[PDB]
């Protein structure tokens, strides 16, 4: 605030990144919480260039604790810097993230799902996370299946109304006779709030 | 040694058929008509054959224009039914760019052969993406892994990577100096074999072939 | 019937110890869903493998940190959720609820202080009575751990178990034909299966221990090839690395409290099994205190 941005862009800004490399995770969260504060005082296209991947490389850390402050911080991103920008930078990721083995990463999409909807508009919303959140539903690991459960309970109001029923309510109806209790519940749950 | 060796002349009747083919003045096929040929609803190859036959005359220097629209829609030439002309008149045309215009050609026809399930599937594979990881090139659509003419352009693409990542890997370590050659050594003789294993499983019926 | 658990979940995050209705309530639930689990509980392959915790409730916070919330990240605690620590009952309370909640998604093991005398000697015992002036709690509690299962078993490859092996354990059928409902002997299978410990060794031998075995890595190697597996996960002995193979890659001891008494220093680590068992450790420091 006091040094202004320019001088700790050409200052300090190769350090911050060597600071995201850091092997102590508290300090790469530490490192992750000014993103949202660089964002605002520099323009998109320096971020984009020098940063934006660098934010992705958050995304498939090892610690959870990474893992969703870089998802809050894409939230924060994608009402900052735009939507359509969001979709030429941000969601082809998350869309490769979707095709990952472990778990893991697939939860970090789902949770990236969930923030993005709520600021991504209505249109990018369905055309874009929808085909991807379908597919993720017959996924043999049962927690990937009640988290898909919770993810529509959650992004359910935000998006269009017929593409809500048509789209959701089948798969939902297939979750709450699935085998796995924990599954059976939140399809449930889900069904319940969207009434 | 091979593109070199492409440029030796051989007889010099494509300089007779150049000079007399290429006179019609039918030069007027440009690469965004190719591109319109190429994106039609029916396949209509007779049109796309058309073109491409009369680029094989084109020099080498001419030719650069249409490198775009030749990559770009090299993906639909996997389809079933594709002439077998077709798929031979673009691995002359691309070993042609190839020994005029190596590098870029080499990076987009890479981004060009990807799956196309994750559609853009991160088509930022710049060239020093391909020249960190030579194994890319490998992680092509399967239908390229019966389809001879693209299967030896990517033979091309991966023998020139494994060069590439050797001198880019060694260049990278002479200037991070500010033992590890050992470790260049041991990550090369890796790469190559890898590199390798994977041709010889793509050389396996698989079982379907078995089938 | 289940947002006062949800509730009581919340509440132990913020490190709020329940009332002795509420632990008997727990305990209860617990019972009635432990006895429905064999003494190899079968886990499937996605899941945190976790170390000790030994009460040390904020590292167990870390842990979470670490490795995410349940339900979203399956678990698996091998035993010593007790003594050693200043938050002993927090702890096991946390534990206990996420079990009773999340059944599917969390696998609770006995250890070797999950016993009547040794949660008497090294203070679970007094923290239950500082916390809640009686016994009552630990009562209900120590009455709980005889219900813990023995020993898991992730995929039929990976075999989870507190402590090591046993000269007169050679089966996974005599694990499973044991009778786990009762305190832990000063002897016999299941003493050395929660007591036992790797060495390099050759063979057997007496523990340094008051109870169980040192095995050598013959005896793992055989116990392994005879059973079909091809891993022995163990917790119960401190490692500064936070984790540390042993025997040519066919047992590792996880430790899972950074620091042990709050003194040792010791880095943690928990075992990572993803959807194919492509294994992965993720090392810890202990989290910063007031
Ligand atoms: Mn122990
Ligand atoms: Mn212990």
């Amino acid at each position: 605030e006091v040094i202004g941005i320019r001088q700790l862009s050409q200052s300090l800004l190769p350090a911050i990144v060597e600071l995201a490399e850091d092997a102590k995770w508290r300090v790469r969260l530490a490192i992750i919480e000014y993103m949202p504060l660089l964002a605002g005082q520099l323009g998109v296209e320096f971020f984009d260039e020098k940063l934006n991947s660098l934010c992705m490389a958050w995304l498939v850390d090892h610690v959870y604790a990474i893992r969703e402050a870089a998802t809050s911080n894409l939230k924060k991103l994608v009402e900052k810097f735009g939507k359509e920008w969001a979709h030429a930078t941000i969601i082809p990721k998350v869309l490769a993230m979707s095709g990952d083995p472990n778990y893991l990463h697939r939860m970090t999409t789902l949770f990236c799902i969930n923030v993005l909807s709520e600021v991504c508009g209505q249109d990018i919303t369905t055309k874009h996370m929808l085909p991807t959140v379908l597919r993720m539903a017959g996924d043999p690991v049962a927690n990937v299946r009640f988290n898909v459960a919770k993810s529509l309970q959650k992004i359910g109001p935000i998006l269009d109304n017929s593409t809500l029923q048509s789209e959701v309510k089948p798969i939902l109806e297939k979750l709450t006779q699935d085998q796995d209790v924990d599954v059976k519940y939140f399809a449930q749950e889900a069904l319940t709030v969207l009434s | 040694v091979d593109d070199w060796i492409c440029e030796e002349e051989i007889t010099g009747t494509d300089a007779l058929l150049r000079r007399m083919l290429l006179t019609n003045n039918a030069k007027n096929h440009s690469p965004k008509q190719l591109q319109e040929a190429f994106s039609a609803v029916p396949v209509n190859n007779t049109q796309v054959m058309q073109i491409i036959e009369h680029l094989t005359l084109l020099s080498a220097s001419e030719l650069i224009p249409y490198a775009e629209v030749l990559t770009s829609n090299m993906s639909q030439l996997l389809n079933s039914g594709v002439p077998r002309r077709i798929l031979q008149t673009v691995n002359k045309l691309w070993m042609v760019l190839n020994t005029v215009m190596p590098r870029r050609l080499w990076v987009m026809t890479v981004n060009a052969l990807q799956p196309s399930i994750k559609f853009v599937r991160q088509q930022k594979y710049t060239q020093n993406d391909l020249m960190i990881d030579p194994l890319i090139v490998l992680r092509c659509d399967q239908r390229v892994h019966r389809c001879p003419p693209l299967m030896d352009i990517t033979l091309h693409m991966l023998n020139g990577y494994l060069l590439a990542s050797k001198a880019y890997l060694s260049a990278h370590l002479k200037e991070t100096e500010q033992t590890r050659e050992e470790l260049k050594n041991a990550l090369l003789a890796a790469q190559d074999s890898a590199a390798v294993q994977i041709l010889l499983e793509i050389c396996l019926p698989t079982e379907e072939e078995k089938a | 019937f289940t947002k006062e658990l949800d509730q009581w979940i919340e509440q132990l995050n913020e490190c709020k110890q329940l009332s002795e209705s509420q632990v008997k309530s727990l305990c209860e639930k617990a019972k009635e869903i432990l006895t429905k689990e064999s003494n190899v509980q079968e886990v499937r392959c996605p899941v945190t493998v976790c170390g000790d915790v030994h009460g040390q409730f904020h590292d167990l916070m870390e842990l979470f940190r670490i490795g995410g919330k349940s339900p979203d990240t399956n678990y698996l605690f091998m035993g010593d959720y007790v003594n050693r620590g200043y938050y002993s009952v927090e702890t096991v309370t946390l534990l206990v609820a996420l079990k009773v909640r999340y059944r599917e998604r969390i696998t609770i093991l006995r250890g070797n202080h999950e016993s009547r005398q040794i949660t008497q000697v090294y203070g679970f015992y007094d923290e239950c009575l500082r916390k809640y002036g009686n016994a009552n709690v630990w009562k209900y509690f120590t009455d709980l751990f005889d219900y813990l299962p023995l020993t898991a078993l992730v995929d039929g490859q990976i075999f989870c178990l507190h402590g090591g092996l046993s000269p007169s354990i050679d089966t996974l059928d005599h694990i499973r034909a044991l009778d786990r409902l009762q305190e832990v002997p000063h002897e016999g299978p299941m003493c050395d299966l929660l007591w036992s410990d790797p060495d390099d060794r050759g063979g057997w031998g007496i523990s340094p221990r008051g109870a169980g075995y040192t095995f050598g890595q013959d005896i793992s190697e055989t116990f392994n090839h005879a059973n079909g597996l091809t891993l022995v996960s163990r917790a119960h002995q401190l490692v500064m690395e936070g984790y540390n193979w042993c025997h040519d890659r066919n047992v590792v001891t996880i430790f899972s409290a950074p620091n042990y008494c709050y003194r040792c220093g010791n880095q943690a680590a928990i075992m990572e099994l993803d959807d194919t068992l492509k294994y992965s450790f993720l090392q810890f420091d202990p989290a910063p205190r007031r």
